[PDB]
């Protein structure tokens, strides 16, 4: 009788969601990641459950979700993020605890196919610290020059030690602080990334 | 600190401790009597016909 | 006669194992997944191979019948004309495979905010058009001929038969080629140097399967064209023509383990299911 | 507050146009339907046209098919053409939303008042006025030509209230849920085609003209209009 | 006086202990050996409910027994129309990391709280029509794991940050705090007379609470690993719970421990949701392997499976007069088995 207008009424909302779906699927969404001051705020700023950051690089909508303010195990929510892009991982060079966290994060079962954008901060300050103190003080395993191009090459080998999965690539970017290009490398790691997905649901990767 | 913790924790724990407890037979047959008591007018054991489901 | 031979067991091996590969494919993507943009053209492309599949029992009797249609003037126009559109909606389905493939690979941000559902949808409502629009001369120039009645084309068929050969196989193909060689140059750089290896296998494969496929049907056609049926080496030409059309249906048999099983997530679903 | 002022209404020559406007305020216009309904002189409520939530869906009556367009800002509007000396009437704009559990007709507008110089279910109220004193007891009734209890379980019966020199205010939908903000004392039963309005401890406010209203099919239909005055 | 105080704690520990085992004279299966077994339950979907594009994490049906609300990361919590698959009410949420969802049992409120370490209470019944939000609580300082409503005036919320509390929605403040958990507030149930609720957390315990006094009553501990769902019995003297360590037990309050173990050797993942019969005889329990057990609660035995869905079932619930159970899933989609 007037179940006919309940139906209409159903139909339109469905359209709202179908429509809703469509412009989210648009976004670009990235779990943002490392330790407590890594840089993660700073690279959200050149550009208290969940912080979520949007902005838009040519013509790419960017989803960004900081949860370092969650303080309880990752393992019972880690699974909401298990659709991302990829995965932001910050590491304050001139500062064990993130390449545990590097670890975790990397060889988990909701992320063997994330690639991860590796952001070494710091660049200066670490070179400064590398003039000030040698760096075999963090890894007593470090046998070589104590020069800075060194030390940083063994540090980014030391991160990317941890990928077993070889459908997984990590890009790794060296930022000072002192610029504004982090953008434009999320913008060509993320372009790779869609590339390698778009090319695995079409069966030709 | 941990002394304060301590003390809240034996508190409850003694709290916990003096509670009557009794025989688990008679609450194993208590849940038994329950569930007889309620068998017939419980439609997912037994499947109602498709006269009275309203998702027939 | 060993080309009717030939003929007829091609077109019956085509049709045991094209139902049951598109009948799965068609079952797994349309009813046990859901809609995404690699999904529906896999669902158009099931659809034609198996309205294909469901014709090659057609040709199997236009074959025992050895040129002889008891059958009125309506059937003889309209299943060929299905039969046509049907192939020939395969194929431009193909090529969307071919150019969504590349444009996926070389317009990733284009795609990001601009391929969906609709839009694939909306493609294949084309390509499904055209596919009419294509029949539409088998069905108008389709007649039969009273020895025995029997079905055969009444200037015309050489409009016909040459836009049938462009359309239906020199841009499909020129335009396959050319986005599976762009993908295969755009997989030698970066993270995607250590597959380019099975995405050049891959393509390979197809586009060598759908050459083999098609190609003697068009060069038999053009040879119809310059051969007349009088003359001699005509009555060969149309024996093994039987046998190039069967080839030609052929690949609606191959396309489903070509293009729906190799997708990892398709193989689970269809060993779940079966 | 929610709100529904409707305009356009005055003395309009015979066969002439005219068009009508209902501007809605404090509450989410665009998901519900509008209905409008008119009240001549003499006569009682009449509905007149219906557009659902979206213009998907539109209705009319059957002396209206035709000559009026309804459409729908936050406004509606009821454009009138060849207007007949039979359109003079009290024009009410009524908000109706629909889904389960919902409550259709719940507010209706101030009216727009405008003069002018057979397979439908009849709902029929046999008594048209009843003489009632304050603190009693008294019951309306009225009955339906064909049943309006549905194979889902709902009979569509509604109950509207009419004080003098106020629009009409739904009371009781579905023929037995309580609309909000109504008291208590009414109730509302009824089986298949006889229906019944049952108030206890009359008060002064309960004075006017009741209409009982089904929605099992368009058109939708009213009855005659009973009538309780005091003493 | 600290290892004094560690020295008590571990011998009233003992002592509970030894209490528990003293009421052990005979054991549930022992008792319930010589009644017939259920037989195979064969429940076949009757409905499924599209509307969702993300994985579904919470649902929970009305005291109707045909109105549903379900919470999904695509930022939409959907009331359904069980009989006619009809959507009633979208309600787009300002937080998409949606982790629970109630129904108020008045039928005019629903909740909905997640990773913003917020509950949202959304009012059904406006006089402007569309749904708006009427309260959002605001006082954890972890992740809203689950929510149920008392009344329309009071709701218990579940957390990460190890705590339960209890909320006044016009005022908006804690009302009471329910502390003692050392892990994540995973689950949470409230027994039938609302007058006290079971919650399990991730320090694989949990705890008897009880609204007016505020504080714990009992504690259970059998599982190895996080419970992960808890449901009460229909009569408020038993409860069940479902942990990471892929089994299922049930606890009677009077009796003070575990009464069954419910586990097969060949079932490794874990369960994710746990619900009762009408008459309590079935336990209907959800998986990571993608499908649902059901158990005979007086047998410990599997009586069918609610195999249908083709990712995680992440939710289940009865309805109150029992003619029906909704599973949601990962895959997101709810379906209705009867
Ligand atoms: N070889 C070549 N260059 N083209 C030649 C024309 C091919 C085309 N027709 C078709 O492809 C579709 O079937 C044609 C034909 C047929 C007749 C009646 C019933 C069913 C099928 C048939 C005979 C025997 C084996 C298979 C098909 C066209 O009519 O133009």
């Amino acid at each position: 009788a007037e179940e006919r207008a309940a139906l209409e009424r159903s139909k339109a909302i469905e359209k709202n969601l179908k429509e809703d779906g469509i412009s989210a699927a648009k976004d670009v969404k990235l779990l943002l990641l490392g330790a407590d001051n890594s840089g993660k705020s700073t690279i959200v700023k050149q550009m208290t459950g969940i912080v979520e950051t949007h902005f838009t690089f040519k013509n790419l909508h960017f989803r960004l979700f900081d949860v370092g303010g969650q303080r309880s195990e990752r393992k019972k929510w880690i699974h909401c993020f298990e659709d991302v892009t990829a995965i932001i991982f910050c590491v304050d060079l001139s500062d064990h605890e993130s390449l545990m966290l590097f670890d975790s994060i990397c060889n988990n079962k909701f992320f063997i196919d994330t690639s991860i954008i590796l952001f070494l901060n710091k660049k200066d300050l670490f070179g400064e610290k590398i003039k000030k103190s040698p760096l075999t003080i963090c890894f007593p395993e470090y046998t070589g020059p104590n020069t800075y191009e060194d030390a940083a090459a063994y540090i980014q080998a030391q991160f990317e030690s941890k990928n077993r999965s070889p459908n997984k690539e990590i890009y790794c970017h060296m930022t000072c602080a002192t610029d504004t290009n982090n953008a434009q490398v999320i913008f060509d790691a993320v372009t790779d990334i869609i590339i390698a997905n778009n090319l695995r649901g079409c069966g030709l990767y | 600190a941990s002394i304060a913790q301590a003390r809240k924790l034996v508190e409850q724990l003694k709290m916990e401790a003096n509670i009557d407890r009794i025989k688990v037979s008679k609450a194993a047959a208590d849940l038994m009597a329950y569930c007889e008591a309620h068998a017939k007018e419980d439609p997912l054991l037994t499947p109602v016909p498709a006269s009275e489901n309203p998702f027939r | 006669e060993p080309p009717v031979i030939l003929s007829m067991v091609i077109l019956s091996l085509t049709f045991l194992l094209g139902l049951p590969g598109n009948g799965l494919v068609l079952w797994v993507a349309g009813l046990k997944m859901q809609r995404t943009v690699n999904t529906i053209w896999f669902l158009h492309l099931t659809l034609a191979d198996l309205l294909c599949c469901l014709s090659l029992p057609f040709s199997l009797a236009h074959l025992a019948l050895q040129g002889q249609w008891p059958y009125g003037r309506f059937l003889c126009k309209l299943i060929p004309s299905i039969i046509v559109l049907n192939m020939f909606a395969s194929v431009f389905l193909l090529t969307a495979i071919s150019l969504d493939r590349c444009l996926v690979v070389f317009k990733p941000i284009w795609c990001q905010n601009h391929r969906n559902v609709g839009m694939a949808c909306s493609i294949c409502g084309c390509i499904w058009v055209v596919a009419f629009v294509m029949c539409i001369p088998v069905f108008v120039y389709r007649e039969i001929f009273t020895n025995h009645n029997r079905c055969g084309y009444k200037t015309p068929l050489v409009a016909i038969t040459i836009t049938r050969l462009v359309v239906g196989f020199l841009l499909p193909s020129v335009i396959m080629i050319a986005c599976y060689s762009f993908i295969v140059f755009r997989m030698q750089r970066g993270r995607f140097a250590k597959s380019q290896s099975k995405t050049f296998r891959v393509a390979v494969v197809v586009v060598a399967v759908f050459l083999v496929c098609w190609t003697p049907y068009h060069i038999f056609g053009v040879l119809s064209l310059l051969t007349d049926p009088e003359t001699p080496l005509g009555k060969t030409l149309m024996s093994w023509d039987h046998v190039c059309i069967a080839l030609a249906s052929a690949n609606s048999c191959f396309n489903p383990f070509l293009y729906a099983l190799l997708g990892k997530d398709f193989r689970k679903k269809a060993r779940q299911s079966i | 507050d929610v709100q529904l002022v409707e305009s356009g209404g005055g003395l309009v020559q015979p066969g002439g146009s005219r068009k009508l406007s209902c501007s809605a305020s404090g509450f989410a216009f665009s998901s519900f339907g509008m209905h409008w309904v008119r009240q001549a002189p003499e006569k009682g409520l009449e509905w007149v046209a219906y557009i659902s939530s979206g213009s998907g869906t539109i209705y009319y009556a059957d002396t209206v098919k035709g000559r009026f367009t309804i459409s729908r800002k936050n406004t509606l509007f009821l454009q009138m053409t060849s207007l007949r000396s039979e359109d003079t009437a009290m024009y009410y704009c009524v908000r109706s939303i629909y889904y389960y559990g919902s409550s259709p007709f719940d507010f209706w507008g101030q009216g727009t008042t405008l003069t002018v110089s057979g397979s439908d279910i009849v709902m029929t109220q046999a008594t048209s006025s009843v003489p009632v004193t304050p603190g009693e007891s008294v019951s309306i009734s009225c009955r339906s030509s064909k049943s309006l209890l549905h194979s889902n379980g709902n009979t569509y019966l509604y109950w509207f209230l009419q004080r003098p020199g106020q629009s009409p205010q739904l009371l009781i939908y579905r023929m037995s849920n309580l609309a909000s903000g109504v008291p208590d004392r009414f109730s509302g039963s009824g089986s298949g085609t006889a229906f019944t309005l049952t108030i206890s401890r009359l008060e002064a406010e309960d004075v006017g003209v009741y209409y009982c209203m089904q929605h099992l099919e368009y058109p939708l239909t009213f009855g005659a209009g009973t009538k309780l005055e005091l003493k | 006086e600290l290892d004094q105080l560690r020295q008590e704690a571990e011998q009233l520990k003992n002592q509970i202990r030894d209490a528990r085992k003293a009421c052990a004279d005979a054991t549930l299966s022992q008792i319930t050996n010589n009644i017939d077994p259920v037989g195979r339950i064969q429940m076949r979907t009757r409905r499924t409910l599209r509307g969702h594009l993300a994985k579904i994490y919470a649902m929970h049906w009305g005291t109707d027994s045909r109105l549903l609300v379900s919470a999904s990361q695509d930022g939409k919590l959907i009331i359904w129309d069980s009989y006619t698959t009809n959507k009633v009410h979208a309600i787009p949420l300002r937080s998409s990391w949606v982790m629970t969802c109630a129904y108020a049992p008045s039928g005019n409120y629903v909740a909905c709280g997640g990773l913003d370490n917020i509950c949202s209470i959304y009012n059904l019944k406006t006089r402007e029509g569309n749904v708006r939000v009427s309260r959002e609580l605001a006082g954890h300082t972890g992740y809203l794991s689950c929510c149920r409503f008392l009344d329309d005036n009071q709701i218990v919320t579940s957390s990460g940050d190890t705590t339960c509390a209890l909320w006044d929605i016009e005022t908006g403040q804690q009302t009471t705090t329910f502390t003692g958990h050392t892990g994540d507030v995973m689950s949470l149930s409230l027994a039938p007379d609302t007058r006290l609720f079971v919650s399990g957390a991730c320090d694989a315990s949990a705890k008897l609470w009880d609204v007016r006094e505020g504080m714990c009553r009992q504690t259970f501990t059998g599982h190895e690993s996080d419970i992960n769902a808890i449901c009460f019995f229909p009569n408020g003297n038993a409860f069940a719970t479902g942990s990471d360590d892929a089994t299922c037990r049930l606890f009677d309050l009077r009796a003070d421990q575990e009464l069954m173990t419910y586990s097969h050797d060949n079932i490794i993942c874990g369960i994710t949701s746990v619900s009762f019969s009408k008459s309590g005889r079935l336990l209907l329990a959800g998986y990571d392997d993608f499908n649902c057990n059901v158990w005979d609660a007086l047998k410990a035995d599997r009586a069918g499976v609610l195999a249908g869905h083709d990712n995680r079932v992440s939710c289940l619930g009865v309805t109150d007069d029992g003619m029906a159970v909704a599973t949601g899933s990962w895959d997101s989609f709810l379906k209705i088995w009867n």
